């Protein structure tokens, strides 16, 4: 309940960084995104430009598409539709048509200004 | 489409019947220009004369180590008593702190455990000895007769079909010394 | 006589490349030899346009023609006779 | 045989990346980079030699001419 604790265990936890801690360290965040976006959103921030591998902005979006905050998803994905070296950053695994197929979520009779669904088809 | 289904009926009747069939379609209705299609003077005449011999050949679509062994043994036989795949002996006695070096699948010993698993459970089923008796291999000649002429027969039958299959490999390999190298063209 | 009995109309294939790598569909063959693909030299041809020094994946058949598709990446296949198919 | 020679690695294309594309298929025991001393990247090929004749086949009939971080991968069972 207090924050002291978890922050304690995630930073002696990164003494290295071998694939250990990752598994603590992204659902520690992802538990403190309730009642909170701070956490969730500074730490997606954080590790979106953070330590190197393809599935931690996966993760971040994982946990930031179910949310209630569609822009920091969106902008995890947008990190990601730079990708600034790597086009196949998954290759055979798609997260820019995850982003269409995000689109078409959006698209779906909830906007229908008609305007935002054919911007995001276009 | 009324001309080309006239064509194409056209075509299905001669290929059914015969060119005499075109003769009589020809001879019956040279005064409707309904079989002018029949006739050099309807430009479908070539067309319909094309897919009669196509609908005749089926393309056109119609119109609409003796403790090694010992142990291998008894891993057979104790596997015998297991109740399914992962319900044995053998899934905790392999963490059970004793060398079990079998049951590793890349080792190809594991090939000769399943042989003599096989070999087990083939003498554990009912005809395997457990509460019958078998009495026309036991004393039946005429049955063991009956049975070694089946496996020479099947045995010759083996041989006869790998021969096919031989000559069909040669038969390969020669079609491969004499194919297209110079006609490459990429699509 | 494979040589001299050689068939000549060329139809042009029709072949599907995948990078997940090739299918071919031709019409029926009527004959239970394998159409087989194999890797070609650069160099031969009719006319020898240069700067080759690459190879090519063509699979020929007896009346489907030799599909081919050139690789340049630095008992494989199947064919599947009820549906005309060779992969 | 269970070795698959990858050939045509990138420039960042490591055992680690090769092993954990093709590992869901079987257990890898072994990696293998002939390493230019020149230049620090792979020539051009990577070594990965499994347990099972099942998982090399079918790894190197269902990766081959695969991508990996825009390289045109070759991954053929080894001679």
């Amino acid at each position: 309940g207090r924050v002291t604790h978890t922050r304690r265990t995630f930073d002696r936890a990164l003494r290295a960084l071998p694939i250990t801690q990752h598994s603590r360290i992204w659902p520690l965040y992802l538990r403190f995104l309730r009642s909170h976006p701070l956490p969730e959103t500074a730490v997606r921030g954080y590790r979106r430009f953070l330590k190197l591998s393809p599935e931690s902005a996966e993760e971040y979006i994982e946990y930031l598409k179910s949310s209630d905050r569609l822009d920091e998803a969106a902008q995890r994905l947008a990190t990601v539709v730079n990708d600034e070296r790597f086009v196949s950053k998954a290759g055979k695994s798609n997260y820019q048509l995850w982003h269409e197929l995000c689109d078409l979520i959006s698209q779906n009779p909830d906007k229908v200004q008609s305007l935002n669904v054919d911007a995001i088809i276009r | 489409p009324e001309v080309r289904n006239i064509v194409d009926k056209t075509a299905s009747f001669v290929a059914r019947n015969g060119p005499e069939f075109e003769a009589r379609i020809r001879q019956n209705e040279i005064n409707n220009p309904k079989f002018n299609f029949l006739n050099p003077n309807d430009p479908y005449h070539a067309y319909y004369r094309h897919k009669v011999s196509e609908f005749k050949e089926g393309k056109a679509q119609e119109p609409s180590s003796a403790f090694d062994l010992d142990v291998v043994k008894l891993t057979a036989q104790f596997v015998a008593r297991n109740g399914r795949q992962f319900l044995t002996q053998l899934m905790q006695k392999e963490q059970r702190n004793y060398q079990f070096d079998f049951l590793r699948p890349q080792h190809s010993l594991f090939n000769y455990f399943t042989k003599l698993v096989e070999q087990y459970t083939k003498i554990l089923i009912p005809p395997k000895g457990l509460f019958s008796k078998l009495k026309k291999e036991a004393e039946n000649p005429r049955e063991v007769l009956d049975q070694v002429c089946y496996r020479v027969e099947w045995a010759k039958f083996q041989e006869r079909e790998r021969k096919k299959e031989e000559e069909e490999k040669e038969k390969e390999r020669v079609a491969y010394a004499q194919i297209d190298w110079h006609d490459f063209v990429v699509v | 006589e494979v040589k001299k009995f050689v068939k000549i109309g060329r139809p042009g294939y029709k072949v599907t490349k995948q990078r997940d790598l090739f299918q071919i569909d031709y019409p029926e063959i009527a004959e239970g030899i394998m159409p087989r693909h194999r890797f070609m030299s650069a160099y031969e041809q009719r006319i020898e346009p240069p700067d080759r020094r690459w190879q090519y994946l063509l699979m020929a058949a007896e009346p489907y023609e030799t599909i081919a598709f050139k690789v340049p990446s630095r008992f494989w296949t199947h064919w599947n006779r009820e549906t005309k198919q060779f992969f | 045989k269970r070795v698959l020679y990858v050939g045509g690695l990138a420039e960042e294309v490591d055992d680690k990346v090769l092993h954990a594309a093709f590992i869901p298929f079987g257990d890898i025991t072994d990696i293998q980079i002939p390493l230019d001393y020149e230049t620090e990247k792979h020539r051009g090929f990577a070594f990965v030699e499994f347990e099972l004749a099942e998982d090399a086949a079918a790894a190197i009939d269902n990766m081959n001419e695969s991508e990996l971080f825009g390289r045109t991968i070759r991954v053929n069972l080894a001679k």
